[PDB]
């Protein structure tokens, strides 16, 4: 039995046959071995075909996190030459077509809500745009609001501003002819190509009319200021006013009737005017009061002021007939049978002439 | 001083006498030198005598504001007024001749 | 010692109840075993309780990259269908209640500053927003600044823009009823509602007035041209300006004495008027030189404009008493004793009349 | 032979100087072992120097997913406290200087187009930016179009909203002294700084003159309404029309020759005018019509209005030489030789005076 | 020609003669047919002559110018302008009966 | 009634009268008590007798118009319109003493 303990020892070794099936205690074999830190990195190792994880994950060098697949992709990284980089950033990538793009939504139960897209040409914004600081566009046509039929925009093209609209149905498009209100860029002023419709007063220091000029009949038609109503026949309308402390004057008329200058006293309380001067409808000036001329030449010539009896005289006593001279009336006598004689005398505009005996 | 001859009617010579001999039917008075009566009426002194004499220079009338003269077929002359020329009346009683004379 | 070699040979073998403790090199077994690379690669591997990485990680098919807690998540992914989708996109996601948001923030040394939140109903930007393109609202209240009491914004509703405000302390609220300005979009045409002050010339080709209808006395009261300063008690206030090339005309006033039409000649230099027309206080109308009518008959109807002696007749040589008839003076003597008789005449208005005696 | 069956059951055994070598089937062995599991997950574990994933990761805590490089970072998180968490959000950051940004671009083939950059002060959108919802602006100065030369803004400052212009050169800066246009945000009143220019009508309930107070000859200069267009010489130009229902009004005049009213009916076609009332360039006042005065005293008293003989007397029959008295005629005779006379008299202003004889 | 017998004064008739009497005193004339002598001076011939003639039918005016007559108590018929006619003088040495008669 | 009695010219003694006199020679009348013949004129009743005598009272002209006396030198008296005051005419026939006279 001294070869049994020969066999004994060798059977109580490794067999080559079982490959360390006959181990008995194989736990610990891997654990003498050397592998048990392989055993437990392997068991808490992340696997390729997915997983979930309890810490985070950390890039130490210029890697890059990517989605890529049928030659496109979806990439993050981080751009940092050093600590003093002047442009660091971390960046967001699409490729490869120039179409692939980015996109921003939320979900609420079932429910998807996109919220954001950007595109190689626009960020598209899907729901409100709320900005506490300034929102600054630095293209011409800048500022648009593109709702319904026609859209309505800014464009400041360095030298003035417009007010701008797009034809209908094209609320996404350029400017038409229409020029509402622009701005000179360099000057300030206001201009508006389409008129203006104010409700209630116009204050300025002065109106500027761009008058015209031409024939007396193309005054009907001629740049001015003027009533957009029609006076109704024997109403009464003015369209100037001058107030003064104790009474105003007015530029206005009688439908068809009258046009002048009128003067109410701020004192009248009962329906009129203090004082009127004005055209009626024949062409006549008519006056409430008086007209007073500082110059009576035209009227003084047409009347004689004043009449008398000039100096008297006396004729030669003489034969039994007698005529008295051309203007002259007899005055008295002396009896040799003398006639008195006066000259009927006329004052035309201050000269005395001597009347004409037909 | 002023003295004006034999003043005597004519036509109107100018336009402003044309229209007022056509409106008002002013009778021109010019005397024989061709002085116009009624523009020189103006010129006479305001207080002196005015006299009035036929041909044969016997005094017809006299004033002394030669406006109220109509002087046709008479002559026209301006005199002081003095107290010898004061005396003068109207009838025929006096004469002119450089002066006023008695009868 | 036959058996002693049979006992070494057997002694030389590795022992079951060592369990591999009696590897005599370890490393080699585990490099004879196979298993040195997944000893390298258990080495290597992303541990799932949070790792560091010196390369990058890429999807190479349709894989989420997740953040998910508490039934709510945030997650990234690549849209992408063929390389010819042409709806391919990078998407970032968060839910699952809605109101789970996106944030971008940076940091220097130890501050926080939040720079942009994305929300279900708004993108807002906490700093500046500088755009290179044109900035463009498709909604109606498209443009809004709200700062301090009121806010102001531009509303396009399709058929006609205005400038809107809200009521005070509520900057973000909609439009109250003030209209100051707005545009027909279709048309160009500017209206102002709340009335419009100008600094200087407004020049125009032509202004309108809403003109009025009523009694005389209401002409106070019309809509009108007017001066807003009153003018002074004897100043002069001149409201509207014709020019010519060597004068000016204007209708204006001297306070509470004088309104009406005033020349001045370019050249006058001393303080005055070259010509007047014009009413006073009492209404009377006044001119500083002639008043020129083209009919005077209103006038000749008035007044004697001739007188003269009729043509000179003869009466009947007869009695010791005589009066001359109505209207005749006696102008001279024929001695049957006759008398020369004229008639007096007055020319009225182009007649001649013979006078009355009383 | 009996140690011979000890010695090969020995030789059947591992070898501890052949270190695993004399295995035979080294895989069974591994799998005996229990080291399968290891192998597949070691295989098959995501790489810490780079790796491509076929499925999915998820962080299930708050775990961060970092670029962390020079003391700088990139990083990416998911806050969210519970379900309930009313402000949670997956988070992207930069640090540790305040100058690390974000930056989207965006590839086409090898061409890169960068589309966003959203730094410490500003969003920078390089591409058109289109919001589906409002755009507002929390800053005074909300809303800018820097383009070219002059920058353009709307400023609300709370209580008014400017249209502001930059000087040349600054389109991103602060306001000049322009003020082309602004709002009373609490009355709605529009006002403008600069002026204002519109072609066509200006429609206005009324216009306020900034009236002027001063000389006579200060009325060239007073604050008015004028012609921009001086009147050529000898041509018409109205300035001042008003409507009635057959004829028109008009405030104008004939080039350094005439100003005034005019009247023109709506039947005329001929060239001029219906009615005329007017100043000429030596200050008369002419109408080519009548002119009529309500009250015609300052007339009646200058003229003879009538003539007549009054009432006759008798003289006492008397001496050789007679004259009549002062302003009498002889108009008869009574043979003691009595004579007729009657006065001459005139009628000034409605009195009968007797005429005087010099 | 014209022909206006027994000239006298009658009261205005009409409104615009009912005003020149009330405001200048006008006497309105009438011949016996009803004829107002005002307006019927403008009917005469400029240059004929114009008699006036008593009821005796004896000239007492003759003129150019009807204007210048006052034919109330009287009668104004018109004539040629013939030498037949011009030696009439105002006196009472030539009558009217179709034509002027000596004495 | 009314009755002013040796009415004679003087001076004009107020502005308005001075401006009369001034621009159209009215010889102003006053009667001997001081009052202005012109002004009074209208307080004459319309439809009586006015009487004008001389210093000696002899009636040299009667009217039923005042306006159409010139009573320079004279006096007038207004006298009811009566039957026995009609009969007075022109002539020196007639004089005044509270009342006509014959002769």
């Amino acid at each position: 039995k001294a070869v049994k303990i020969a066999m004994d020892n060798a059977n109580a070794r490794l067999a080559k046959d079982r490959n360390g099936a006959d181990i008995p205690n194989k736990p610990l074999f891997i654990q003498n071995l050397g592998l048990q830190e392989t055993v437990n990195r392997a068991r808490n190792a992340v696997q390729k075909n997915g997983d979930t994880l309890s810490g985070g994950l950390t890039f130490e060098n210029d890697s890059i996190l990517a989605w890529i697949r049928n030659t496109d992709w979806a990439k993050i990284g981080f751009k940092n030459d050093a600590d003093s980089d002047t442009d660091s950033y971390m960046w967001f990538e699409t490729g490869d077509n120039g179409n692939e793009y980015f996109k921003w939504r939320s979900k609420q139960s079932t429910t998807t809500k996109d919220l954001m897209n950007l595109k190689w040409d626009a960020l598209s914004v899907l729901v409100n745009a709320i900005v506490n600081g300034e929102v600054i566009s630095k293209s011409a046509n800048g500022l648009r609001i593109a709702y319904g039929n026609y859209g309505f925009f800014i464009r400041n093209d360095g030298s003035n501003t417009y007010f701008m609209l797009t034809n209908s149905g094209d609320n996404m498009g350029t400017y038409n002819g229409l020029r509402p209100l622009w701005i000179n860029n360099a000057t300030g002023a206001v201009s508006m190509g389409r008129g203006l419709n104010v409700s209630g007063d116009t204050l300025s220091d002065r109106f500027a009319i761009n008058s015209s000029n031409g024939m007396w009949i193309q005054m009907r038609d001629n740049n001015a200021i003027f009533g957009k109503n029609i006076v109704n026949t024997d109403s009464a309308q003015a369209l100037l006013r001058q107030n003064h402390a104790d009474r105003k004057f007015m530029i206005g008329g009688l439908g068809n009737k009258q046009f002048g200058i009128y003067m109410i006293n701020n004192s009248r309380t009962a329906n009129g005017t203090d004082g009127q001067a004005y055209m009626d409808n024949n062409g006549n000036w008519l006056c409430g009061a008086q007209v007073i001329p500082g110059n009576y030449a035209n009227f003084d010539s047409r009347y004689v002021r004043d009449v008398r009896l000039g100096t008297q005289s006396l004729t030669g006593g003489l034969s039994r007939d007698y005529k008295a001279p051309s203007g002259h009336v007899i005055t008295g006598f002396h009896t040799d049978d003398k006639v008195y004689i006066r000259p009927v005398q006329k004052n035309i505009n201050g000269t005395w002439y001597n009347v004409a005996s037909a | 001083m002023m003295h004006l001859k034999n003043i005597k009617s004519e036509n109107p010579k100018t336009k402003e006498q044309y229209q007022l001999t056509k409106n008002f039917d002013v009778i021109w008075l010019w005397s024989e030198d061709g002085k116009n009566w009624y523009e020189e009426v103006n010129n006479f002194q305001d207080d002196t005598i005015k006299i009035v004499y036929d041909e044969n220079n016997i005094i017809v009338a006299i004033t002394k504001d030669a406006s109220t003269l109509n002087p046709e077929g008479f002559s026209v002359v301006e005199i002081p007024d003095i107290t010898a020329n004061r005396r003068a009346d109207d009838s025929g009683k006096w004469m002119f001749k450089d002066g006023a004379v008695v009868k």
